[PDB]
C-alpha cells in the first residue's frame, strides 16, 4: 500500500481537513537588487501609455497614467479614471450618510493631541541622515539633531504636526549640513537633499508623519463600513463573513441565484496610483479646515515623487582568482554591461533612464503598506456600487474586502445574470484601478468560500514554546496562548493538553529546569537537586525551580505563583518573593507585564523575573537625563509627568527639599548636607547663562 | 514515506506531566490524548522527530 | 444496579440480566461476594431458590 495522505479528502471535505494542506507550523527557515529592479520595471510596463514628465524639483522622469487610455485586454493595467474614483466615493458617501465628515472630526482630535514620539513606535526605517537602515527611535533622534543644527527647532513643542511643519520648512532650505561623529561635516545641495527625503527602501523618517494621519483617517472610515474587515482581527472578521453570507443566501425567492467569487487582486501594489489617493482624500476632506487638507494630502503628494533605492548591487566573481566584489547600486547607471548576464542586461537596460544618482523614479506605483487601509476604502467603494440602486437591474452584489482579499457575492436571477454581474464588477474595478486576478479567483455557488485564510463551509473552520524573556514570564505567556487559541481559534481540549505538555518540555529543556528527582545532568542540576531535598512540600516548587506541574485546563489562566501558594513553603515563599532581589528589574509601566512576542501576561514578580543580557555624540544622552529624572521623581516611570518648570529646576528643587527634611531627621550627617546645598548652588549658577 | 508511516517496537516519545484531572472535560481530553499517543508513540515518524 | 461516576458526572444502570457476565470490578466488596456466590445459580436471568 503506497500511502497517499491527500486521498483522505475522498471522505472528509477539504475544508474540514484543511489543516493538513498547510505544511509549515511555524516560520520556514528559508527566505536582492534584482527583485527591486523587476518591481520598478513592471510598474512602468503597466503604464506605458502615460504622460512622461520631468519633475522640476527632484529632476526625476515621472510617469502619469491617470485618465489614460482605457485597457484593451485582460492584462493588468493602471489607467484609472479620476471621474470614476470620485463618483465611486460620492456614491459611497450617499449610502453611508455623513461618513467622511463624521470621520474627519475623529481625526481632528488625533492630528492635534498626537506627540512627536509616535514616529518612534514602529519597525526599522530608512535614515536620511546616513543612507542606512536604523531603528525608528534613533532615526528620529538623528533627524531631530540635524534639524536643530540646521536651525529648524519648531519640533520642540512636542506636537507631531509641528515636526511636520519642520520637515516642510527643511524641504525649502538651500543646504542641509549634516555633522557626523571623526567629526566630518557634509553639506547637501537642495536637490541632493530632496531625493534623499523622497526615498523608499528595499520610506524615510520625513514621511512617517503624514502617512500616519492618512492611515488613521482611513482606519476611522473603515471602522464605520461593515464591508471592510481590515481594521479588525479574528472574531470580528468571523462575524462579517457570516452576516454577509446569511444576508445574501437567504433569498426571499428561489429565483435568486447566489454566487461567490473568492479571489484576489493581482499586482495590487503596482497599480494603486498615489495620484488616485490624493484624488480621494481631497473628496473625503470636503468643507474641512484648510489646514486639515494640507496635512492629510501631503503623503499622496510625496509618494507620487518617490525615488526608490535599488539596494546593494550585484557581485562579480572570476572562476580563476575566485574574487568577489559588490558593484554598489550607485555605479550601475555609469558602467559597462559586458559583465552582466542576459536577464540582468535587459533589466538594467530597461531601468537605466529612470535612474537618478542611483535612485529609481517609481512614481506610478505604491509600495507595500503605505495606505494599506485607504486602498481598502477604495475597494469597498466598488463593493458599494452594487446595492441594486446603482445597478438599476436585477443583479446585485455585496461582499467584503481586506486589501487584496474579497469575497464578492453576485446575487442574480439566472446564470446569464450572474455572468453579467461578474463582468460589470470586473470592468468597474478595472476603471477604478483594481485589477482582479483571474489565475487565483474561482466562482462557485454560495455555501462555501474562502477569505484571507478563513475557510467558510456552512460554518467556519507558530506561537507554542518559550517566548524567551524570563522564566516566570514564559510559564505565563505560553499558558496564556494555550487558552487564547483554545477560546478563539477552536483549539480543542486534547490538543490543548498536548500543547501544554510539549511547552513544558521545551521550557525545562531551554531553562534547564528538569525536576529534582529526575537525573538529567546540566549546569543547574546540582543546585536544583539540593533545593529538591530541603523542601518538605514539593508540589509548591515552581516549574522554573525543580518542581512539578499543575496546569491542566481548569487553571490555564491562574498565574503559577498564585497557583502554588497554599502548597509552598514559608522558607521558600520568603526567598522566592523577596522584594530585595538583585534579579527583579522593571523600569517602566510599559514593560511591567508586556512582551513584544505586545502581549498582556500575568506574573507575580518573583526572583525569576530577571532580564536577559544584550548622528548623535552620546546616544544615551536622553536616556541619561530621563534615568536621572526618574531617580529624582520615582513616579516618572508610571504617569507621564506634568509641570511647568524645566527638568533641571525641578530636580534641584527636589534635591534641596529632600536634603533639608533629611538633615532635620539626622540621616545625612550635616557635613554632607552643606556639600549637597553648595552643589545645588553651583548647578543653579550654571543655569544662569 | 511508506516506511515512515509504520510502527516499531519502541516508545519513542516520553511527554511531560500534567496536573490532576478534575473537569469532566479534562478527563475526556486525557482519554483522547492517551489514545492518540498510544496510536502514535511508536511510528517511525516519531523516531525522526526525536532524532 | 446503578453505577455513578462522580468524576465524569455519569449515572448509568445495569439490569439484573447482565449480572451473569459483567466484570466484577465496579461493585464494592460485599456486593462482589454476593454476585460471585450467586452466579452458579443464575439461569435465564433468574436464580433457582429451591
Amino acid at each position: 500500500m503506497d500511502v497517499n495522505p491527500t486521498l483522505l479528502f475522498l471522505k472528509v471535505p477539504v475544508q474540514n481537513a484543511i489543516s493538513t494542506t498547510f505544511p509549515y507550523t511555524g516560520d520556514p527557515p528559508y527566505s536582492g537588487t534584482g527583485y527591486t529592479m523587476d518591481t520598478v520595471n513592471r510598474t512602468h510596463q503597466y503604464s506605458e501609455k502615460g504622460k512622461w514628465t520631468k519633475n522640476t524639483e527632484t529632476g526625476a522622469p515621472q510617469l502619469n497614467p491617470i485618465d489614460g487610455p482605457l485597457p484593451e485586454d485582460n492584462e493588468p493595467s493602471g489607467y484609472a479614471q479620476t471621474d470614476c474614483v470620485l463618483e465611486a466615493m460620492a456614491f459611497l458617501e450617499e449610502s453611508h450618510p455623513g461618513i467622511f465628515e463624521n470621520s474627519c472630526l475623529e481625526t481632528m482630535e488625533i492630528v492635534q493631541q498626537t506627540r512627536v514620539d509616535k514616529l518612534t513606535q514602529g519597525r526599522q526605517t530608512y535614515d536620511w541622515t546616513l543612507n542606512r537602515n536604523q531603528p525608528a527611535a534613533t532615526a528620529l533622534a538623528n533627524t531631530i539633531e540635524i534639524f536643530r543644527s540646521n536651525g529648524l527647532t519648531a519640533n520642540e513643542s512636542g506636537r507631531l504636526i509641528d515636526f511636520l511643519k519642520d520637515v516642510m520648512e527643511s524641504m525649502d532650505k538651500e543646504e542641509m549640513e549634516i555633522t557626523t561623529h571623526g567629526k566630518k561635516k557634509q553639506r547637501l545641495n537642495k536637490k541632493s537633499y530632496l531625493i534623499r527625503a523622497l526615498t523608499l527602501n528595499t520610506p524615510g523618517m520625513q514621511i512617517r508623519g503624514f502617512v500616519y494621519f492618512v492611515e488613521t483617517l482611513a482606519r476611522s472610515i473603515c471602522e464605520k463600513l461593515e464591508q471592510s474587515g481590515l481594521p479588525v482581527g479574528g472574531n470580528e472578521k468571523k462575524a462579517k463573513l457570516a452576516n454577509v453570507v446569511r444576508k445574501m443566501m437567504t433569498n426571499s425567492q428561489d429565483t435568486e441565484l447566489s454566487f461567490t467569487i473568492t479571489g484576489d487582486n493581482t499586482k495590487w501594489n503596482e497599480n494603486q496610483n498615489p495620484r488616485m489617493f490624493l484624488a480621494m482624500i481631497t473628496y473625503i476632506t470636503r468643507n474641512q479646515p484648510e489646514w486639515f487638507r494640507n496635512v492629510l494630502s501631503i503623503a499622496p503628494i510625496m509618494f507620487s515623487n518617490k525615488m526608490a533605492r535599488l539596494g546593494r548591487g550585484y557581485m562579480f566573481e572570476s572562476k580563476s582568482m575566485k574574487l568577489r566584489t559588490q558593484i554598489p547600486a550607485e555605479m550601475l547607471a555609469n558602467i559597462d554591461l559586458k559583465y552582466f548576464n542576459e536577464l540582468t542586461k535587459k533589466k538594467i537596460e530597461k531601468i537605466r533612464p529612470l535612474l537618478i544618482d542611483g535612485t529609481a523614479s517609481l512614481s506610478p506605483g505604491m509600495m507595500m503598506g503605505m495606505f494599506n487601509m485607504l486602498s481598502t476604502v477604495l475597494g469597498v467603494s466598488i463593493l458599494n456600487l452594487g446595492q441594486k440602486r446603482y445597478t438599476k437591474t436585477t443583479y446585485w452584489w455585496d461582499g467584503l474586502q481586506s486589501s487584496d482579499d474579497f469575497a464578492l457575492i453576485v446575487n442574480a436571477p439566472n446564470h446569464e445574470g450572474i455572468q453579467a454581474g461578474v463582468d460589470r464588477f470586473y470592468r468597474t474595478c478595472k476603471l477604478v484601478g483594481i485589477n482582479m486576478s483571474k489565475k487565483k479567483s474561482y466562482i462557485n455557488r454560495t455555501g462555501t468560500f474562502e477569505f484571507t485564510s478563513f475557510f467558510y463551509r456552512y460554518g467556519f473552520v507558530p506561537s507554542f514554546g518559550v517566548s524567551g524573556i524570563n522564566e516566570s514570564a514564559d510559564m505565563s505567556i505560553g499558558v496564556t496562548v494555550i487558552k487564547n487559541n483554545m477560546i478563539n481559534n477552536d483549539l480543542g481540549p486534547a490538543t490543548a493538553q498536548m500543547a501544554l505538555q510539549l511547552f513544558i518540555k521545551d521550557y525545562r529543556y531551554t531553562y534547564r529546569c528538569h525536576r529534582g528527582d529526575t537525573q538529567i545532568q546540566t549546569r543547574r542540576s546540582f543546585e536544583l537537586e539540593k533545593l529538591w531535598e530541603q523542601t518538605r512540600s514539593k508540589a509548591g516548587l515552581l516549574v522554573s525551580d525543580g518542581g512539578p506541574n499543575l496546569y491542566n485546563i481548569r487553571n490555564l489562566h491562574i498565574p503559577e505563583v498564585c497557583l502554588k501558594w497554599e502548597l509552598m513553603d514559608e522558607d521558600y515563599q520568603g526567598r522566592l518573593c523577596n522584594p530585595l532581589n538583585p534579579f527583579v528589574s522593571h523600569k517602566e509601566i510599559e514593560s511591567v507585564n508586556n512582551a513584544v512576542v505586545s502581549m498582556e501576561y500575568d506574573a507575580v514578580a518573583t526572583t525569576h523575573s530577571w532580564i536577559p543580557k544584550r548622528i548623535l555624540e552620546d546616544e544615551q544622552m536622553y536616556q541619561k537625563c530621563c534615568n536621572l529624572f526618574e531617580k529624582f521623581f520615582p513616579s516618572s516611570s508610571y504617569r507621564r509627568p506634568v509641570g511647568i518648570s524645566s527638568m533641571v529646576e525641578a530636580m534641584v528643587s527636589r534635591a534641596r527639599i529632600d536634603a533639608r527634611i533629611d538633615f532635620e531627621s539626622g540621616r545625612i550627617k550635616k557635613e554632607e548636607f552643606a556639600e549637597i546645598m553648595k552643589i545645588c548652588s553651583t548647578i543653579e549658577e550654571l543655569r544662569r547663562p | 514515506f511508506n516506511k515512515a508511516c509504520e510502527l516499531t517496537d519502541s516508545s519513542w516519545i516520553e511527554l511531560d506531566e500534567i496536573g490532576e484531572d478534575v473537569a469532566p472535560i479534562e478527563h475526556i481530553a486525557s482519554m483522547r490524548r492517551n489514545y492518540f499517543t498510544a496510536e502514535v508513540s511508536h511510528c517511525r515518524a516519531t523516531e525522526y522527530i526525536m532524532k
